[PDB]
């Protein structure tokens, strides 16, 4: 009785050219693109120093065929971009890498601000076997003991990323919530598929957010939001003294090979030896070592300069775009303030301070790198000068 | 709201003491005084004539 | 096959250039245009498929010398990559046809800028920080279209000729980090005035803070050192090594910071002698000022 229905089914499937006349696949594409949601959340904090402990899951569930047949190479590869972007906008801050395997929590890297140390360490986890049985209470209790040594003035948030396992609660994590709040720490949880309710309350009581990754493009957007510090305000974390302001030197006069270069053997900077060209030095100790914003070993504080260290945190502070205004008369100078030419296809963006018209290539660069408006230099300093 | 208020405070309190670091103000006033007095009006006409 | 681009930031200041001719100088404002006449031609000699972009720096705005903002080079671009509606001059680029038209736009655009300088508003100096804010918006618009097949390797050239004004120097640092994401190089060509903010653009991105001695010796330091090819600049070695070093100190304070602390929790770096607030409306506990004041 198969051919009795298979012969008549092919007659309908063969005449598939009649469905292309209707505008079904076309009308939905233009309506699904105009769906522009607007939920601007004020994610900003005045605290410049941040301490983070990224938790990486290493169970057997890191090999499922979701976004790609090898999930193990999906989290480790995309985490290198988060580390490089973290030091790009926040070089004075540092992160940490803590893995979890064989029902144990083995801390890989320490609390250092070396971008090369955290990137090269993730490539070694490729050969690491995935046994299974992840533990959340083990990777969270150890991170609090190390974070306790930091003075109370930072957000001291904790990031936890797992394979969205069905409730990764070892043995009643709700009893730990009353303890994590006393340490004034924060927990951030990122999901990948199934919902986790046992971690949603933890991200709300401590102070954070909870999101589930839906596509490969959504995982990159969520990491950008975590670059900015979490929006909060406390009273017991607002005391700090002695900030290190190093200076950049070259350790030469005319030629680099004619001089003993920098970061050699007899030099006090024996932390990262090799053959470099220059570095920083403490103004209160004259200790020359690597130029990476890391905690020195003669004072006990990280390096927060000003040119390309503390400015990166202030460069991300003005997070704002532009508005729009429709019209049915075709008017508005149509001359861009940055690239002169426009697009002339229903795209008029004005400013809320100087009112300047931009195109599709200038508005994207503002919310991504420019972070302000070029017209604020030829209008705001005008009356004050 | 507090972060939006602290942005206008730092951006405005510096205009009264701008370029006051080192020689960022001495070199700026040196070129202004070398040209001569500006409120005398007579010198302003010779500047645009050049 | 391959295209390039060079953004020249000319510090056309009628106040500084108007007083340099009194000191018996042969390189005045009339000779400053000749620098673009030579650099604009030597750039196209290596590759006839290049593009030219010159941005001025006036005391009121940053006028685009090439292409201009008028009805000739504003709406319609005279770039060599547009054969339609532009071919009486954009056809013989191999000599003095399109190269002369590129300099003619600068002379035509500067006509409206020189006449609009009545200096009746006392003195306002040149807004040098606003010049780099327009160069990033121009290199990003052309990169979105040329990102296919080609790559367009460009650079950023800055020619300093005067000091700054009452502008906030924080805006001059926003264009430095906004240019590092695109992996671009920023240069600096001072003439007489020296500033510590322009030198920061050469140390962060990896540029070169060159100091020009005499004025007529300008064609030598802009062709080999400031070459848009940037292929052999790592082993070139022509300008003298950098000896001085200028960075940044306090924001709203009259002191050189080196160990000082901010006001409270904001970003205004001040000093360590502050038990309470200063110029904000915050607070600070008395668990550290009693310790720092002692020693
Ligand atoms: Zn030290
Ligand atoms: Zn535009
Ligand atoms: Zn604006
Ligand atoms: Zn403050």
């Amino acid at each position: 009785r198969w051919e009795g229905g298979y012969e008549r089914t092919w007659e309908i499937l063969k005449e598939d050219e009649s469905g292309s006349l209707k505008a079904t696949i076309e009308d939905i594409l233009f309506k699904a693109k105009r769906k522009r949601v607007f939920e601007h959340h004020g994610q900003v904090r005045l605290g410049m120093m941040r301490h983070l402990y990224v938790v990486v899951d290493g169970s057997r569930t890191m090999e499922d065929q979701d976004l790609k047949p090898n999930r193990l190479t999906c989290t480790l590869k995309l985490l290198e971009y988060f580390v490089e972007e973290y030091f790009d906008q926040n070089p004075i801050s540092q992160i940490g890498i803590i893995v979890t395997k064989s029902k144990r929590a083995e801390k890989l890297t320490e609390l250092s601000g070396n971008p090369r140390k955290h990137i090269t360490s993730l490539k070694k986890a490729v050969d690491m076997t995935c046994h299974g049985e992840p533990s959340l209470y083990n990777s969270l209790s150890i991170a609090m003991q190390t974070l306790k040594h930091m003075p109370g003035h930072t957000s001291r948030e904790v990031l936890i990323i797992f394979s969205s396992l069905t409730t990764c609660d070892p043995s009643n994590i709700y009893d730990l919530i009353k303890t994590l709040k006393a340490a004034k720490i924060r927990v951030s949880v990122i999901g990948l598929s199934a919902e986790v309710r046992v971690c949603t309350v933890l991200a709300r009581e401590t102070g954070g957010t909870y999101h589930v990754i839906l596509d490969e493009s959504h995982y990159k957007e969520l990491l950008t939001h975590h670059v900015s510090p979490p929006p909060a305000s406390s009273s017991s974390e607002c005391s700090l003294i002695r900030m290190g302001f190093p200076q950049h030197t070259i350790a030469s006069l005319s030629d680099q090979d004619a001089k003993p270069s920098f970061s050699m053997a007899h030099l006090d900077g024996n932390t990262e030896p090799g053959l470099t060209l220059g570095g920083y030095f403490c103004p209160q100790c004259r200790a020359k070592y690597c130029e990476l914003p890391v905690e020195c070993k003669i004072c006990g504080l990280t390096l927060v300069s000003a040119p390309h260290l503390a400015r990166s945190y202030h460069h991300l502070f003005p997070l704002d775009a532009f508005q729009e205004i429709p019209l049915e008369e075709y008017n508005g100078e149509r001359f861009c303030y940055g690239c002169q030419g426009e697009l002339k296809d229903q795209h008029v963006y004005v400013c809320a301070v100087c009112q300047n018209v931009f195109c599709v290539d200038c508005d994207v660069f503002v919310h991504d790198s420019l972070h302000c408006c070029p017209g604020c230099i030829h209008k705001i300093p005008a009356p004050s000068g | 709201k507090r972060a939006k208020l602290q942005e206008s405070i730092e951006y405005e309190d510096l205009g009264k003491n701008n370029s006051v670091k080192t020689i960022a103000l001495n070199l700026k006033k040196s070129d202004r005084y070398y040209h001569g007095p500006t409120p005398i009006q007579s010198l302003q006409y010779a500047t645009s004539q050049d | 096959d391959e295209l390039n681009l060079l953004v020249i930031v000319v510090d056309a200041n009628p106040i500084w250039w108007g007083k340099q001719a009194l000191k018996e100088s042969q390189f005045t404002l009339s000779k400053c245009i000749d620098a673009v006449m030579v650099l604009g031609n030597s750039h196209l000699f290596m590759n006839r498929s290049n593009k030219l972009a010159v941005i001025a720096s006036h005391i009121q705005e940053s006028r685009f010398l090439y292409p201009g903002k008028n009805g000739r080079l504003g709406d319609f671009f005279g770039d060599p990559g547009n054969p339609p509606e532009f071919n009486p001059s954009g056809s013989k680029d191999g000599k003095y046809e399109l190269l002369t038209s590129a300099n003619e736009v600068i002379v035509e655009e500067i006509k409206d800028l020189m006449t609009k300088s009545d200096i009746k508003g006392q003195h306002t100096e040149t807004l040098l920080a606003g010049s780099l804010a327009k160069a990033l918006c121009y290199i990003h618009r052309m990169n979105k279209e040329v990102k296919d097949n080609q790559e367009m390797k460009s650079r950023i050239l800055v020619i300093k000729a005067a000091e700054d004004s009452a502008l906030q120097y924080m805006n001059f640092m926003n264009v430095i980090f906004a240019a590092q994401k695109q992996n671009i190089l920023i240069d600096a060509c001072v003439l007489d005035s020296d500033s510590g903010l322009l030198q920061q653009a050469c140390d962060i991105t990896g540029g070169l803070y060159l100091k020009v001695p005499q004025m007529p010796s300008l064609l030598q330091y802009l062709l080999w050192v400031f070459l848009p090819d940037q292929d052999q600049r790592s082993q070139l070695i022509l300008p003298p090594p950098v000896h001085v070093d200028y960075r940044a100190a306090c924001f709203c304070h009259r002191n050189l910071i080196e160990i000082g602390y901010v006001c409270s929790v904001c970003l205004s770096i001040f000093c360590n002698f502050s038990p309470i607030c200063t110029t904000c409306e915050t607070a600070f506990k008395i668990s550290l000022p009693p310790v720092l004041k002692a020693k």
